[PDB]
């Protein structure tokens, strides 16, 4: 359970770039990428827990989740609302 | 048991009005479902502020109506005008 | 006592008028809810919903399907410029992107 | 010996992916990721397994939004290779 | 033909913090566009929480949560602890 | 009859608890509100206050004058990321901006 | 009367003025025009909003407080004129 | 003879309309501008002297902030000059 940014692969990394009409990716680009999704999640996994700990609860619902995307301009339809 | 609401119902009646031979997944009707519970919230959010700055207790037709325009954008924000004007008026007329 | 009738059929509305004028009540947004207020508002979500849907449905028979799917949604809003960005922050599950591809990045 | 040029499998991997809406991120490995980060708020914390999954599409639709800004930098740097800083130049742009 | 704001109270903190420093007309007016934001934003928060959690009581617990959502870093941190005590005290007062 | 006695002073703040109390039971933010929530938000907005006017001075210092202006509240907010962060999409009139020049258009 | 062409009269020292306190150092012929047409929008955007605030109020003169609303709806606060 | 160079000046200015506070645009023609667009909306319309300063104040500071990314914008494409595509790119990526 450490160094799971790793656990991100390298083509998954590609495919989202691809899917971002991403045509050639630089060598530098995996790491990169890594010091900015961390960060997202951070942000979003942050609000969720401080959210369940408001609650009182230990397991994060997908509304949690919700609540913490929303407020940084972010509503996710689909896991309820 | 605990019951749960929805629009699930009233978005198969509307699905059926624009195309009458088609379904839905589940998934979509809870996007619809999560996509009605944002747009009310953010209408009566605004409403509530209109109803603040201008000194009032109550929400009428016409902060419903302001909300709208402030939130939607172009022609769209007309048409709900539009029907929002005419369902009250006809209301109180049916 | 009079017979009871529903208000969504009176209004000439599919969306419920007497919830909508409850739920104008709550999260504590104005102490009072004028007569008006729910049915004007129930139009509303109810022409935003067919325009919604009437997109998606359209997106499911050019994909020559029976139904609506997220996808559907997804390509519906974001082909239509007002409700892309009505819409223009929500992420939508199972959305996927719509198919734009820079011209600098092909071939002759 | 038959080949597809440089370029042609790159645009037709583009073309799948815009189309497609399945998660490309592994899930147990994303799985992990959001775990790990969580053990350094609070140990012994779960989820559910819904959470995990929007928290993974909006992880990839923050980071696909991103590469399409990206790339229009590399294209403005009239280049096609994405490199660090046009993603650094977009975020910044957006105020991040 | 009146209204209130926080002139006075701003003016005081000035010297809590800097004793010989003195504050303009619109200095003033800037901070209490300041004191009306951050009010509403934290009052806004905890109506919500209490409304997530299906109450309808505010309490000490919802402001400090709002305050954490809102703030970042220390600043969060600074006011919890300064809030908590502040009730803390308040009772015992 | 005991005498009146103002909260602020009980509480040992000097933003106002009564009013505090009282605006957060309207706006309409919940039907309620609990006695010790006005309290914590009180000591709330008088730290961050403290805190903007507490660099303001300093900004104030920064051009030798012994007063806080718009442009104070702007060097202070800004070379504070916490405080630019909270307020970074905050126009504040006469602020003015930060004198920063990139490298590139030096000779 | 009706006013007209009054976007002239963000004149040209006037964008440069305000692109070299953005840190602007050279600037293209085309800019001129191509602030102004950016300009627009936003206060196209503004005034709108404040004008639909305005108007719900049942007011004919705008006053700071519906550009206050107007702006901070767009997500851009401004402190000192309200609040 | 004697002058200053092409940029040197320029450098100055950046300094000192940094420096400053006042407006740059001058006021009867931007509240002109205002009423213009607002005419378009409405007739009957009307603003207080505040309220002109207000828009004139979130005006600048909108352009000003644009600047700033246009110019990150061309010096990303390797220039000093700014140029209507720098401008753009920056917008796009905002989201505008």
């Amino acid at each position: 359970l450490r160094d799971n940014i790793q656990g991100i692969t390298k083509p998954a990394i590609r495919r989202l770039a691809r899917r971002g009409g991403v045509k050639r990716i630089s060598g530098l680009i995996y790491e990169e990428t890594r010091g900015v999704l961390k960060v997202f999640l951070e942000n979003v996994i942050r609000d969720a827990v401080t959210y369940t700990e408001h609650a009182k609860r230990k397991t994060v619902t997908a509304m949690d989740v919700v609540y913490a995307l929303k407020r940084q301009g972010r509503t996710l339809y689909g896991f309820g609302g | 048991r605990s019951r749960k609401e929805s629009y699930s119902v009233y978005v198969y009646k509307v699905l059926k009005q624009v195309h009458p031979d088609t379904g839905i997944s589940s998934k979509a009707m809870g996007i619809m479902n999560s996509f009605v519970n944002d747009i009310f919230e953010r209408i009566a959010g605004e409403a509530s502020r209109l109803a603040h700055y201008n000194k009032r207790s109550t929400i009428t037709s016409r902060e419903i109506q302001t909300a709208v325009r402030l939130l939607l954008p172009g022609e769209l924000a007309k048409h709900a005008v539009s029907e929002g004007t005419k369902a009250v008026t006809k209301y109180t007329s049916a | 006592r009079a017979k009871a009738k529903s208000r969504s059929s009176r209004a000439g509305l599919q969306f419920p008028v007497g919830r909508v004028h409850r739920l104008l009540r709550k999260g504590n947004y104005a102490e009072r809810v004028g007569a008006g207020a729910p049915v004007y508002m129930a139009a509303v979500l109810e022409y935003l919903t067919a325009e919604i849907l009437e997109l998606a449905g359209n997106a499911a028979r050019d994909n020559k399907k029976t139904r609506i799917i997220p996808r559907h949604l997804q390509l519906a809003i974001r082909n239509d410029e007002e409700l892309n960005k009505l819409l223009g922050k929500v992420t939508i599950a199972q959305g996927g992107v719509l198919p734009n591809i820079q011209a600098v990045l092909l071939p002759k | 010996p038959h080949r597809y040029r440089p370029g042609t499998v790159a645009l037709r991997e583009i073309r799948r992916y815009q189309k497609s809406t399945e998660l490309l991120i592994r899930k147990l490995p994303f799985q992990r990721l959001v775990r790990e980060i969580a053990q350094d708020f609070k140990t012994d914390l779960r989820f559910q397994s819904s959470a995990v999954m929007a928290l993974q599409e909006a992880s990839e639709a923050y980071l696909v939004g991103l590469f399409e800004d990206t790339n229009l930098a590399a294209i403005h740097a009239k280049r096609v290779t994405i490199m660090p800083k046009d993603i650094q130049l977009a975020r910044r742009i957006r105020g991040e």
